[PDB]
């Protein structure tokens, strides 16, 4: 639903959307390609992957600049595929009676929770993850700056990749002529900006000229003075940027991709804060009152933890992860390939638009990318598409142990500390209070990775 | 004092890191003060 | 020759200086040695019970460096030794092998079972026979 | 050789080179009954 | 899952309730009831597996009483004959006549024959000394007509369990023997046709492990 | 650290001349042990003539 | 030390760094497995870095 | 023997002329 | 590992390509002779990025080619000796592990390989692993591997590999 | 193990 | 430019001048004269040389290391 | 004779630049994308798709100026330009990690200021999820 509209150029235009997505349970397609029902344990045997047929509802409007619109209504469209869990809604063995599943050759006792892939068994391992729309502020002794202003916000379930922006704060150890008397300064760095910026000047970027305005927003309460010396050092820095669109101007002369007109930078710098930055609070233009606020929250957090009335947040805290199942990690996997898909489709009508004739669908429609793309991580393990330039997250959809029936429940419910950048700055390794109730804290693999992998209490 | 011995203070030796954990000195006193315990806090400042 | 590694378990009653090792792996396993008239008879015997028999040699050298299968056997000639030639006979009692850059030698000692026996005076190892 | 059918159980005979089908079900996995060459069990 | 099934885990150490839970996931039992129709690479399934006489109230959620995975044993704590060092135990062998701690092992051994090149091609068939050129020294007769053996033949050592050749532009052979050398006797024979539509078959090869002097056994915790 | 201690003196020998050298040939120490006996040998007592 | 009392001192000093991890949790090594790596780290009149290398 | 000058191709030169077939 | 470097090559041009626009044809004869082939000093050409210049053109006596000169910006796969670098692994036999260091393919020996790992012919597909089961080699696996020599053989480069260092493995 |  | 050499061709440049181009044109090279059912390579390229039209550049090697380049063309040939 | 431990390969090599295994994507993307359409021509070797497939797999960063923004920060030390490419492509975890692989950068590397270098390309580096 939320996927941009397909727009086609070259008088010719062609709008394609997708209007509604209709699944329907497992089916096994021979040669003869009647829509047989295909057992989880015929898989199994078969070596052959344990999915369901996706359908995809398309409308296409075209017109060609005649006065006359009209389209035409793809009923059920063979978009492509899907891995089913075992015991999900759309398994075949969804709220069957125990006497039922001994006739398909399935053990009642089997909780599922699987897929099968080319006939092996595979489980996602629940990856956690720094939580998304939070502030945290964190001390580290190696960066520049004292105080880290660190807040990834994304939108809904997701709508666009993932942006995170650290409000800083420069450490006091620098010194200089004009650096010491100001002494420590805010500098926040734009998501698509290399460089610091001063933070001030985002508000004014946002329409907040005046100055007091943004001390309204990130000092809430004006009777205590420590807060806001704190923050008067900042204003020195961006008080020569008074006027709104200089501050735009501002933030667009370090931009990724600069302008070669001086107009194109304030359009830039527009973009950048209304989209690319702070996602969730807002992603229309009409919500600059909304995103300020939040930004004076980030530097009101920050303020807290620099003057120590407020504790750092603790970076093993679980309430700060998030952990990613089969769910939420598949819905990442499914834009790869679809939005790969409107590529596909994009690229072969640019050659049938240019000439003039109308592309059928059906060619346009690419099966293997939404099957196959699916089916490769879940097999090898290699999180994400291998065409692109990255690398891959292994580990995840490990080989399900079936050598016990314990060691098969304990494997769906593992879990696996975060990987990277959080993870090497935490001790995921350590055992934290937090996991009284939610972890198990005496389960964990014995050798170099111990603590890294886990398992989910069981209540 | 803590000072760092075990695996961490071998590898430190071992390898000649220029900076290692803890490089605590120990200064031994001489004379009367290394006897009394008030003169020997003003050596204490002039250290520290 | 490296050998097929095994678990180990104690056993008090050989030696600390003596191994257990199975009929199986020392069966694998061969030592050459060069005959000289003092013990001509022995290998005749030996070479004679072939690789079925446990007590045989996997191969026979000959002074010209040719090596010679036991397995088929097909001349009794063949079979026949003269002196100086080289018979990789299997691994029997009183053998000398090395294992786990300090290595402890140690005495072959043939039992029935598979695992290796040790004297501690678990983990699986390889014995290097020189 | 004589297979059996993964869903009837019933006997059915597959030539060499032929499409693995049964013919009461068209189910794809067929297996086989046992061997008349016995073997020697002991005891222990 | 696994620090539950574990009694008394408080008078137990932390290190030893964490190495209980590896211990725990590789110990051998029955993992499914439907483990003759499946077919998997490695599968231990114990004879007599019963449940314990001391099981936590957490065991029946997990549903480790109906499918556990060792049998208990009246231990001894003491020293005899010294054979028996800190890692190390004392079995008794005539218990082990009776079943004590015995054992099946299945190994699943997977073959297809596909047409990858126009001129050369897999086929399924007894490769006969005569029309194959090239060819490994072992044991055929197990073999039946149609290249497979057949449920119920006895397998010991290097020996062919499935005919596989490949016409390269006179046939070479390419079949699949035994990855050890165990004795084991075929369970069942799966036939099937793989997803690209080529003739692919599974076969089950069973054996039998009596518990020996170089078996690992481990307690509930330790 | 073991095996880079062992790499570091793996050509370290005792030669003809009760010397201590390496591969190269230079001298790491004149006697073994300052002394020139066996760490296996020695045993621990002590001298009564000091105290 | 080095840079304050020289090469020579060092070895001294290093003898009894290392004496004194080993001997803190009660092991002792003889003396002449001691000196010698102090005497090889030294040899060439500067500190060395012990090899990293590591091979055997 | 007779080495002291050597023949070129011009390309300027080929841009001119029709294959005989 | 990768380069960029300035090579020369004698492309050989038949008299029949002697027609309008013939740099052209040696333009795009340069790319398939020099392109796809693995030079036993250099390493494999896996592809070639811009042509620096056209050298003239000389004619061969008696045999009527003319040799051309030129060239080429291009980028080489060349394994230097004792160079630690990443590898997929394609093949696990008893043998050892095969790994797969971009265009060519590394083969390991089962000495060099750390004597804690034990190869395991039941789990499938095949690894490497060790009895605690801490790393496990599987099929393309991304591993580290030290190369400790490098020969050439039928204008192909084949390497072997060993894991004994420190950090070679999973990692 | 010794079977391998 | 510069070039010091005869603007004459000499009888050995002549020669290999023809003979390398009835090579080429034996192997299929085009040719820049009208055709008129001459058959004989030599005789192609022979009419090619007196029309001026062989692409062949002549490059004199001078005994101290330098090099002419002398077209064919620019070349006075004797006929 | 030569040896990547002790820096000591043929002469050639030297004039050479290093490039990383995701920025040679870019160019194989690049020799690519002409091929493909620009000209028609034969299909690209099989050498050429390994290689594509090696350097996307194990390609460390995004974009240009990802990659950019690290080669400009080793630039500024006096690392080898042999190293340059080795220590990005490796991606080592520590300091000591490095060395280990990396014999050279011990020679005229502290263990405090290259941690201080590994950290800075971690921040870099980005995985698809
Ligand atoms: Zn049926």
């Amino acid at each position: 639903e939320d996927a941009p509209p397909i727009d086609l150029q070259a008088p010719p235009r062609y709008l394609l959307k997708f209007e509604q997505i209709y699944l329907s349970k497992p089916t096994h397609w021979e040669r003869d390609g009647a829509p047989s029902p295909m057992m989880p344990n015929e898989a199994r045997l078969r070596n052959l992957t344990y999915s369901a047929p996706l359908y995809v509802d398309i409308t296409k409007t075209v017109i060609k600049e005649g006065e006359e619109q009209l389209q035409t209504q793809h009923q059920k469209t063979f978009i492509g595929k899907i891995p089913i869990m075992l015991r999900s809604t759309y398994c075949l063995l969804n709220g069957l009676t125990d006497r039922d599943l001994c006739e398909l050759n399935e053990c009642p006792l089997d909780p599922g929770g699987y897929f099968i892939i080319n006939g092996s068994e595979k489980v996602l391992i629940a990856q956690e993850k720094m939580a998304t729309n939070t502030v945290y502020v964190f001390a580290k002794k190696d960066s520049k700056y004292a105080y880290t202003g660190e807040c990834r916000s994304c939108l809904e379930n997701s709508s666009r990749p993932t942006s995170t922006i650290w409000v800083s704060m420069l450490a006091r150890g620098g010194q200089g002529a004009k650096k010491s008397a100001i002494g420590q300064r805010i500098v926040a760095t734009l998501p698509y900006i290399k460089q610091e910026v001063p933070i001030i000047i985002v508000f004014r970027a946002l329409g907040f000229v005046s100055d007091r305005d943004i001390l309204e927003h990130i000092i809430y309460d004006f009777e205590d003075p420590e807060m806001m010396e704190m923050v008067k050092p900042s204003l020195d820095e961006a008080f020569v940027i008074q006027e709104q669109n200089v501050a735009l101007n501002f933030i667009g002369s370090r931009g990724a991709k600069p302008g070669v007109t001086k107009e194109k930078r304030i359009k830039y710098a527009k973009e950048v804060l209304q989209k690319e930055m702070l996602p969730h609070v807002g992603v229309s233009d009409f919500c600059e009152t909304k995103k300020a606020y939040f930004l004076g929250y980030m530097v009101h957090r920050l303020l807290l933890a620099a003057l120590g009335r407020r504790e750092l947040d603790d970076r093993d805290h679980y309430g700060n992860k998030r952990l990613d199942l089969a769910g939420p990690l598949l819905a990442f996997l499914f834009r790869g390939m679809f939005k790969n898909l409107l590529k596909e489709v994009r690229i072969y009508a640019q050659k049938f638009i240019d000439r003039g004739k109308d592309f059928n669908l059906e060619l346009a429609i690419k099966t293997r990318i939404i099957s196959d793309g699916l089916k490769y991580s879940l097999a090898t393990g290699n999180w994400g598409d291998q065409k692109k330039a990255h690398q891959a997250r292994a580990g995840v959809s490990q080989v399900l142990n079936r050598l016990t029936f314990a060691s098969t429940l304990s494997h769906l419910r593992r879990l696996n500390s975060p990987i990277g950048r959080d993870g090497k700055l935490a001790k995921p390794r350590q055992l934290h209070n937090t996991l009284w109730g939610m972890v198990c804290p005496a389960e964990t693999p014995e050798g170099h990775a111990v603590g890294l992998v886990k398992n989910l209490a069981l209540m | 004092k803590n000072v760092t011995l075990g695996v961490p203070r071998l590898k430190e030796l071992i390898n000649i890191s220029k900076k290692p954990k803890t490089p605590s000195l120990t200064v031994f006193l001489l004379g009367q003060s290394a006897r009394d315990a008030e003169r020997a806090k003003d050596i204490l400042c002039r250290l520290e | 020759d490296f050998s097929a590694r095994t678990v180990i378990t104690p056993d008090p009653n050989l030696s600390i200086d003596q191994v257990g090792v199975p009929r199986s792996i020392a069966a694998n396993m061969t030592f050459a040695e060069i005959v000289t008239p003092f013990n001509i008879d022995r290998l005749q015997e030996l070479v004679r019970r072939g690789n079925s028999q446990y007590p045989g040699a996997k191969y026979i050298i000959r002074d010209n460096g040719d090596r010679i299968d036991l397995r088929f056997h097909p001349k009794p000639s063949d079979l026949h030794l003269q002196t100086g030639y080289k018979v990789e006979r299997h691994m029997c009692d009183g053998d000398i092998v090395i294992f786990n850059m300090s290595m402890m030698g140690h005495r072959v000692r043939i039992l029935p079972w598979s695992t290796f026996r040790l004297n501690l005076s678990g983990d699986e190892m390889n014995l290097h026979l020189p | 050789m004589i297979y059996i059918c993964g869903e009837c159980h019933t006997e059915n005979e597959i030539k060499s080179r032929d499409p693995i089908r049964c013919r009461e079900c068209g189910y794809r996995i067929m297996y086989k009954k046992r061997t008349k060459r016995l073997v020697v069990f002991d005891a222990r | 899952v696994c620090a539950s099934i574990i009694p008394f885990p408080d008078h137990n150490q932390s290190p030893r309730n964490t190495y209980q839970s590896a211990m725990g996931k590789q110990a051998m039992g029955v993992y499914i009831t439907n483990f003759h129709v499946r077919m998997d690479t490695l599968a231990h399934v114990l004879y007599y597996p019963q449940k314990p006489l001391v099981t936590t109230r957490s065991m029946e959620y997990l549903r480790f009483r109906e499918l556990p995975a060792g049998i208990n044993s009246i231990v001894a704590i003491a020293s005899y004959t010294g054979y028996n060092q800190e890692d190390s135990v004392i079995m008794n062998r005539s218990a082990v006549d009776r079943g004590f701690f015995r054992s099946v092992f299945y190994r699943s051994y997977k073959e297809q024959e596909s047409k990858k090149g126009f001129d050369q091609e897999e086929v399924f068939e007894k490769p006969t000394r005569e029309t194959c050129q090239g060819m490994r020294h072992a044991i055929y007769d197990k073999l039946d007509d149609d290249g497979l053996i057949a449920p119920g033949v006895r397998v010991s050592g290097d020996d062919v369990i499935i005919g596989k050749t490949v016409t390269l532009p006179t046939k070479r052979d390419c079949s699949t023997f035994l990855r050890t050398s165990e004795t084991g006797i075929v369970d069942q024979v799966m036939v099937t046709l793989n997803q690209e539509g080529y003739k692919f078959c599974k076969i089950r090869v069973r054996s039998v492990r009596i518990p020996q002097i170089g078996d690992k056994f481990a307690s509930r915790h330790g | 650290i073991q095996r880079r201690l062992i790499k570091s003196m793996e050509s370290v020998m005792v030669k003809y001349d009760a010397t201590v050298r390496n591969s190269i040939n230079q001298v790491v120490q004149l006697r073994y042990g300052e002394d020139g006996l066996a760490g296996e040998s020695v045993e621990f007592q002590n001298l009564a003539t000091l105290k | 030390i080095f840079t304050v009392l020289g090469i020579e001192a060092v070895r001294k000093a290093l003898e009894r760094e290392l004496y004194h991890v080993i001997s803190f949790d009660g092991s002792y090594v003889n003396y002449r497995h001691l000196a010698l790596l102090c005497d090889t780290m030294t040899c060439r009149g500067h500190l060395m870095a012990i090899t990293r290398h590591g091979v055997n | 023997g007779t080495g002291c000058f050597d023949l070129l191709l011009d390309a300027e030169k080929c841009k001119y002329g029709m294959e005989i077939p | 590992m990768f380069y960029h470097i300035s090579l020369e090559h004698e492309i050989l041009l038949h008299p029949r390509y002697f027609g309008p626009n013939l740099l052209n044809t040696v333009k795009q004869k340069l790319f398939t002779e020099v392109e796809g082939t693995c030079t036993g000093k250099y390493g494999f050409v896996i592809a070639v990025t811009t042509i620096d210049n056209i050298g003239a053109g000389v004619i061969q006596p008696g045999r009527g080619f003319v040799l051309y000169p030129v060239k080429y910006k291009a980028i080489v796969f060349r394994p230097f000796k004792g160079e630690v670098v990443d590898a997929v692994v394609t093949q696990v036999n008893k043998v050892g592990l095969f790994t797969e260091i971009g265009p060519m393919s590394c083969f390991i020996s089962r000495h060099s390989i750390p004597s804690e790992m034990e190869f395991d012919p039941n789990s499938n597909p095949p690894c490497y692993k060790t009895m605690d089961e801490d790393i496990v080699i599987q099929q393309d696996d991304e591993i580290r591997l030290k190369i400790v020599g490098t020969r050439v053989d039928k204008n192909d480069i084949f390497a072997i590999g060993s894991l004994m260092d420190d950090y070679l493995g999973l990692v | 193990k010794i079977h391998s | 430019q510069k070039r010091i050499t005869t603007p004459y061709m000499t009888k050995y440049e002549r020669a290999r001048v023809l003979g390398t181009r009835a090579l080429q044109i034996a192997m299929c090279a085009p040719v820049m004269v009208e055709l008129e059912g001459e058959t004989d390579p030599l005789l192609i390229a022979m009419k090619e040389l007196k029309a001026r039209k062989i692409p062949i550049i002549i490059r004199r090697y001078l005994p101290d290391g330098s090099y002419e380049d002398w077209g064919v063309d620019e070349l006075i040939i004797s006929d | 004779e030569e040896d990547a431990s002790q820096l000591i390969f043929p002469k050639e090599f030297e004039t050479a630049e290093t490039l990383l295994n995701s920025e040679v994507h870019m160019l194989l993307e690049h020799r690519k994308q002409q091929n493909e359409s620009a000209e028609d021509e034969q299909e690209l070797s099989e050498v050429f798709m390994k290689t594509l497939n090696y350097t996307a797999r194990f390609s460390r960063f995004k974009n240009r100026e990802t990659i950019a923004s690290v080669r400009s920060l080793l630039l500024q030390k006096k690392l080898h330009k042999f190293e340059l490419a080795c220590l990005a492509n490796l991606c080592p975890e520590t300091a000591e990690e490095s060395k280990a692989l990396i014999p050279s950068l011990e020679g005229r590397f502290e263990d405090e200021e290259l941690q201080q270098i590994l950290d800075d390309i971690q921040t870099k580096r980005s995985f698809q999820y």
